[PDB]
């Protein structure tokens, strides 16, 4: 059996659910729309690349509905229509694939009356953000009473995956298939508390971030995308406006100039 | 000036007796160009074979994938540009006519007193 559940307004509504009459017969995902930044010299042979970039896709899914009369059937289609249109972009997934979510907004798609009580229909989502994310941030606990992780996330089979550190030099394992980056739009948090002057630096990207004020054990220092606050008070002049990206895979982290440092990493990995 | 000389190097630096060029390329290398090195330049069709010394540059972002625009022996010609010299050259003359207005009115201010001096020696002639 399949479904597609949407998350609209902080609540998770599954599209069989909502409409009795109206079931998901399959679902479908474009495939990441690769273009690459040619640039061409006339005379020479080929292109020169530029950085490949990924467009905007499509989710689809093929359903039919199934009403009791023609009234019914007219107002099942005012009322999927009314469901579905919203003025902002929600979330979706599917029973397939539960454990991965797209940021999508939807597309006209006409019902098809193939008789006086049923009517195919192909619901499309553009999905925006060229690429889709978990439905769980890193701070959720990799545990089976979650239910939340699933097979296909690139988890990795061989050790442990947390995201919270109580010393100076660690390895944060991001499963992406994207570097995340702040600067792209990406969704990043780093909460650090700790005693001293602080510098925060990956290794493996070879960034730094630098602080420089002491800070006191009380004191919570948060990095939310390209914004560092203390205690929610924005102390951007006081920094390098350094900013910490996470590559794929592992990244080997060291952080110097504090004492008793408790350092988390809060981020959604990013799929495609 | 009075001499002969100050006036000869003066006239050899008030003509241009060599062709006005200006150059002009659309460079999409790897390597940055900074505003003072000196490249060198091979262009076989249009017979160039020199050093070129950097005059003007318009780059682009370095995530933005367009080419960069790079200036050598001035700058083309351009309306812009000649609007501004004829500005700059209004602007002279009109603080050269100001000047001059009251440079006139002292001339004018300096004949009273010389016209005192000549009606007192007439008086002590008489």
């Amino acid at each position: 059996m399949s479904d597609l559940f949407l998350e609209l307004n902080g609540k998770v509504h599954s599209l069989s659910e909502t409409f009795p009459g109206l079931s998901v017969q399959e679902v479908s995902r474009q495939s990441p729309q690769l273009s690459m930044e040619t640039a061409e010299i006339a005379g020479t042979d080929g292109v020169i690349p530029g950085m490949t970039q990924f467009k905007p896709f499509i989710f689809s899914a093929k359903c039919n509905l199934q009403a009791l009369d023609i009234p019914d059937y007219h107002l099942a289609v005012r009322e999927i229509y009314e469901f579905l249109f919203q003025r902002d972009s929600y979330y979706i997934w599917s029973d397939q694939m539960p454990g991965i979510r797209y940021e999508v907004h939807p597309k006209p798609v006409d019902f098809s009356r193939e008789s006086d009580r049923v009517g195919l229909l192909t619901i499309e989502f553009d999905v925006f953000k060229g690429y889709a994310e978990s439905r769980g941030t890193s701070l959720d606990p990799m545990t089976f009473e979650v239910d939340l992780w699933q097979m296909g996330m690139n988890l990795s089979n061989r050790d442990d995956l947390f995201y919270v550190f109580r010393e100076n030099t660690f390895r944060v394992y991001n499963a992406g298939s994207d570097r995340v980056n702040p600067l792209m739009r990406h969704e990043l948090d780093i909460a650090m508390t700790a005693n001293g002057t602080p510098t925060i630096h990956n290794l493996t990207t070879g960034e730094s971030f630098e602080y420089r004020k002491e800070l006191q054990k009380t004191d919570v220092l948060l990095l939310n995308n390209i914004y560092p606050l203390v205690n929610n008070r924005r102390v951007g002049k006081d920094t390098n406006h350094g900013i910490i990206t996470l590559e794929k895979g592992w990244n080997d982290f060291e952080i110097k100039g504090v004492t008793d440092v408790t350092i988390a990493f809060n981020f959604p990995f990013i799929y495609r | 000036i009075t001499n002969n000389d100050d006036l000869l190097i003066f006239a050899k630096k008030q003509i241009l007796d060599v062709p006005e060029t200006a150059l002009t390329i659309a460079y999409k290398g790897k390597e940055p160009v900074s505003e003072r090195d000196v490249w060198y330049f091979i262009h076989e069709p249009m017979g160039f074979e020199t050093e070129v010394k950097v005059t003007k540059i318009k780059s682009s972002h370095p995530w933005s994938k367009k080419f960069q625009e790079i200036g050598f022996s001035n700058s083309r010609r351009d309306m812009v540009r000649i609007q501004t010299q004829i500005a700059n050259q209004v602007k002279k003359a009109s603080v050269d006519t100001n000047k001059i207005n009251s440079f006139s009115s002292i001339a004018m201010n300096a004949y009273d007193s010389r016209i005192l001096t000549e009606v007192v020696g007439v008086v002590d002639g008489d």
